[PDB]
RNA sequence: GACGUUUUCAUUAAUCAAGAACGAAAGUUAGGGGAUCGAAGAUGAUCAGAUACCGUCGUAGUCUUAACCAUAAACUAUGCCGACUAGGGAUCGGGUGGUGUUUUUUUAAUGACCCACUCGGCACCUUACGAGAAAUCAAAGUCUUUGGGUUCUGGGGGGAGUAUGG
């Protein structure tokens, strides 16, 4: 129990070194396993977009495969994708839960034409592209709501976002694609060079210097 | 150069251009040859 | 032919490490060690653990000490000097004009074969 | 930094030109011109030793940094400095590894042979192949050493040498230990002599 | 970038590349923090006080990995005539 | 043929951004070309260049930061009025609060906004960040 | 065609409705030879459809002369003029000679070489930055971060390149 700690990340996170969330996202960490995120935000919940039955042929009478695609998260910008297919219906659910805290990063969302107390939209134009599926989001004035896909509008729930205008094109009824093309989508709002974000930055420190004698690597 | 001309005059060329592909799509000339009223036992009504 | 019992081959490994000499070709003596020690429960599926090790007996007839080993033992006159080639080395033209280039001092022997 | 400790001195290239690295490699994919000075007359390029020292200046600045010693990881697949790492090893503080590159070692944290390394210096970045394609998932640095034919590609601290000869290896190796060594701290200068050769971490023939 | 009063916005304020001045993301698997404790008199380490540089994707993938790098080491202070300014 | 030399302007300064320069050799090159540049060098989105010249057509030399991520000509070269910039706006900008298409006009050469502030609106030449 | 030139025009230009040359194989009229095999055919086959692959002669044709035709998987399955990037050891067409190595004009002459360098044609393979759905592609790129210029086609499968007309 604790974490019994791996990867010298769980080494920071069982003692507490790390307490926000986005600290990991500063330096551009390695995630390897993964229920760092729901430690450092209880606010994430499961939400299940398809549990599907495959059975694909396992070499001598097929066992009922499941491939699950769930998005975790909670709705004020932390979100997570997972796609597995398993042996069990609630170990494709477990798994799916798994791979979609592997998948966590945020999304910069911002304001339209002017500035008021909280931000609703986007910033920019982005899109995605997974193969058969194009996906391409537009900020959006205040109020509109998610103009979406059933299948998307809960993720972008999940981006925390009250507004979109999305205009997403490609063979989109392979859901499958769709999704990881949109996780595309939103996973480059701060992958993109925009002239608000022209500063100069320091480079500062990694905290892999600091720690490193407090709460790390121990042999015993 | 995309298979077009795009220059500030060759518009003569294009609303000719797409006069000519119009016919490749199915409903355009359906309509615009008044296959509905040669054919289609109702010729164009709701009931009979 | 046979495969006999299979938790014998480590006979060479649990009591020969420490004690070489212990076994004995003939068979009329060398059976009451295997009853006071051990699980070992019976009188006559006992005794098959001398002939299954007696084989290994044929390719015959830690490293710890490979880490300060790595700072004692060395030639002390040896071809890591100026000394076996005399100082003066057959060097590239140019190398005469890297030294130069860059400020060093070396005997500079100059073979060619022509420029 | 560059101070008045060390820089440029003839007595320490005493060894590199003692270990005749005006040979190097022969033909050159052009990304690779900051460190030749000219090429014998057949074609074999002559190496700027300086600045092939002031790589080790730097990369020492690289090593002595970390509060974790254990974090400093030297990899070598080349038989020559396989010995020469662990002639590191218990020198510096450095974890070990030689041999072969097992696939999917900074891959599958649940397996025997998973590192958490904060500092990686390779030896030959074509003979550990997958240690230069599998390692820059997990963004870690990679000190390397860079003869004419040798991967601009991943690297960023490209050392000039050869690779033909047993001596250029351990020779570096032994010039970058030394004052890793120093930077932790025993010594001084350059043409002093540090109390162990430079002999010592060279490959035998069993 | 802030609200109607101020109050800047969007945590993970990122960091930026310093060879090609590009943007480094949480995502990236190529960007590397190099932390270069300094020299001085008796020229060991000053181990704390760093010149931070970080390497994104692009230069790493695309040959232009190393040289980009010389540039750095010359125009702060740290090495001499290993980057020909006169390239 | 380089029928316009203001299009095989930019595009190889996009082979020279998206393969990674600092610079590119631009020849030929027009005033048309030269105040393209000096409206960019004024934006800032692209740095410190230079006309170096020949008793030819003549080369430019450009010293930028990165942030030219994409430009490009929209030929033809459509004229437009007050109200339809904002059109040519929404369709190809990232977004309202940045981005500049800019424009010749019978002011010259100068951004959308400038046209804007200044009270014309003329012919496209390009959208440039 | 390439290459060299401190020779001459000073924009004479790119493609392309209409228009015009050429055009494999085959085929089409009037002739020459008539050697070679040989779509059709005349014979022997030869046993059920081990399968009908066999074999032998063969008009014309294949070869040409005065002319058509205007058809190909006429395919590198990619229209033509632009821009840059890879990275390479050779090629071939040109230009040069290292206190450059030998037969011998006399160390590097006729020629040809190692090391370098240039533009022309034919190619290859790398990591794919870019793509594509994917095989793959240094262009089937610089296209949702959509506009260098210009010409002809395609809109589900058939029905059908069929009817009809020019």
């Amino acid at each position: 129990k604790g974490w019994v700690p791996v990867t010298k990340l769980g080494r920071l996170v069982k003692a507490g070194k790390i307490t926000t969330i986005e600290e990991i996202f500063l330096h551009s960490l390695p995630v390897k396993e993964f229920q760092i995120i729901d430690t450092l935000l209880p606010g994430l919940q499961d939400e299940v977009m398809n549990i599907k039955p495959v059975q694909k042929q396992t070499r001598a009478g097929q066992r009922t495969r499941f491939k699950a695609v769930v998005v975790v998260g909670d709705s004020n910008g932390h979100v997570g994708l997972g796609i597995k297919t398993a042996k069990e219906v609630a170990g494709a659910i477990r798994a799916g839960i798994i791979i979609a805290k592997l998948s966590v990063i945020p999304i910069r969302r911002g304001y339209w034409g002017t500035n008021l107390g909280q931000p609703h939209s986007l910033a920019t134009k982005t899109t995605g592209k997974c193969g058969s599926v194009t996906v391409r989001l537009i900020p959006a004035p205040r109020g509109s709501g998610i103009v979406a896909s059933p299948a998307v509008k809960k993720l972008l729930q999940l981006a925390g976002v009250e507004d979109v205008y999305t205009q997403s094109n490609g063979k989109t009824r392979t859901l499958e694609n769709t999704l990881k093309a949109a996780f595309v989508a939103i996973g480059n709002t701060y992958g993109f060079l925009t002239p608000n974000l022209w500063a100069e930055q320091p480079l500062p420190v990694s905290p892999l210097d600091i720690y490193s004698d407090e709460a790390s690597a121990q042999k015993k | 150069g995309k298979g077009k001309p795009r220059g500030l005059n060759s518009a003569r060329k294009l609303r000719v251009h797409r006069r000519n592909n119009r016919w490749a799509e199915n409903n355009y000339k359906k309509r615009l040859l008044g296959t509905a009223f040669k054919s289609s036992p109702f010729g164009g009504s709701s009931h009979a | 032919g046979r495969v006999r019992t299979k938790t014998v081959k480590r006979a060479s490994k649990a009591l020969i490490e420490r004690y070489y000499p212990k076994l004995t070709l003939d068979f009329q003596t060398n059976k009451r060690l295997c009853d006071e020690i051990a699980t070992i429960q019976s009188k006559r599926l006992r005794n098959k653990i001398a002939g299954y090790t007696t084989h290994l007996m044929k390719r015959i007839q830690l490293q710890e000490e490979e880490r300060e080993r790595k700072d004692q033992y060395v030639p002390e006159v040896s071809a890591l000097d100026l000394s076996r080639s005399n100082g003066v080395l057959n060097v590239d033209n140019q190398t005469s004009d890297l030294v130069k280039s860059l400020g060093l001092k070396l005997p500079l022997s100059v073979i060619n074969v022509s420029a | 930094s560059l101070p008045a400790t060390f820089d440029l001195t003839p007595e320490d290239a005493q060894l590199l030109l003692a270990a005749n690295t005006h040979l190097g490699a022969r033909n050159v994919q052009v990304h690779q011109e900051p460190y030749v000075f000219n090429a014998r007359p057949d074609g074999v390029h002559v190496i700027n030793v300086g600045k092939t020292w002031e790589k080790l200046v730097l990369a020492a600045r690289i090593i002595a940094a970390i509060p974790n010693p254990e974090d400093v990881v030297a990899i070598s697949s080349r038989t020559f400095g396989q010995r020469a790492v662990l002639k590191f090893a218990a020198h510096t503080g450095a974890t070990p590894i030689a041999g072969r590159f097992t696939p999917g070692s900074f891959t599958n944290y649940i397996t025997r042979s998973f590192k958490e390394p904060r500092l990686v210096i390779v030896t030959d970045p074509r003979s550990d192949a997958q240690a230069i394609k599998e390692a820059s998932y997990v963004n870690i640095p990679v000190i390397a050493l860079t003869d004419l034919d040798s991967p601009s590609e991943f690297v960023d601290v490209a050392i000039p040498c050869n690779n033909r000869g047993k001596h250029s290896i351990g020779l570096i190796w032994y010039l970058l230990a030394r004052e890793v060594l120093r930077l932790r701290g025993a010594l001084v200068d350059r043409t002093q002599p540090w109390s162990i050769m430079p002999d010592l971490y060279f490959y035998r023939f069993p | 970038m802030e609200n109607d009063k101020g109050q800047l916005v969007e945590l993970y304020v990122p960091r930026k590349c310093s060879a090609t001045n590009r943007i480094i993301k949480a995502d990236d698997h190529a960007s590397v923090q190099i932390n270069v404790a300094k020299v001085d008199e008796e020229g060991r380490a000053i181990p704390g006080e760093y010149v931070t540089y970080a390497l994104s994707g692009y230069v790493r993938s695309r040959g232009e990995s190393d040289d980009s790098l010389n540039r750095l080491a010359q125009n702060d202070g740290l090495l001499k005539n290993v980057w020909s300014y006169s390239r | 043929t380089r029928s316009s030399v203001l299009a095989d302007a930019l595009n190889a300064i996009n082979n020279a951004e998206k393969t990674g320069k600092r610079q590119v050799l631009i020849r030929p090159s027009s005033k048309v070309i030269i105040k393209f540049l000096q409206v960019m060098q004024k934006h800032g989105y692209i740095g410190e260049f230079v006309y170096i010249d020949d008793h030819r057509s003549g080369k430019i030399v450009v010293q930028l930061n990165g942030r030219l991520n994409k430009c490009g000509v929209i030929s033809p070269r459509f004229n437009v009025k007050i109200g339809d910039i904002e059109k040519w706006t929404a369709n190809l900008l990232p977004a309202r609060q940045f981005g500049y298409v800019i424009l010749t006009t019978s002011a010259g050469i100068m951004d959308h906004e400038e046209a804007r502030r200044k009270h014309v609106s003329g012919k496209i030449l390009g959208f440039v960040y």
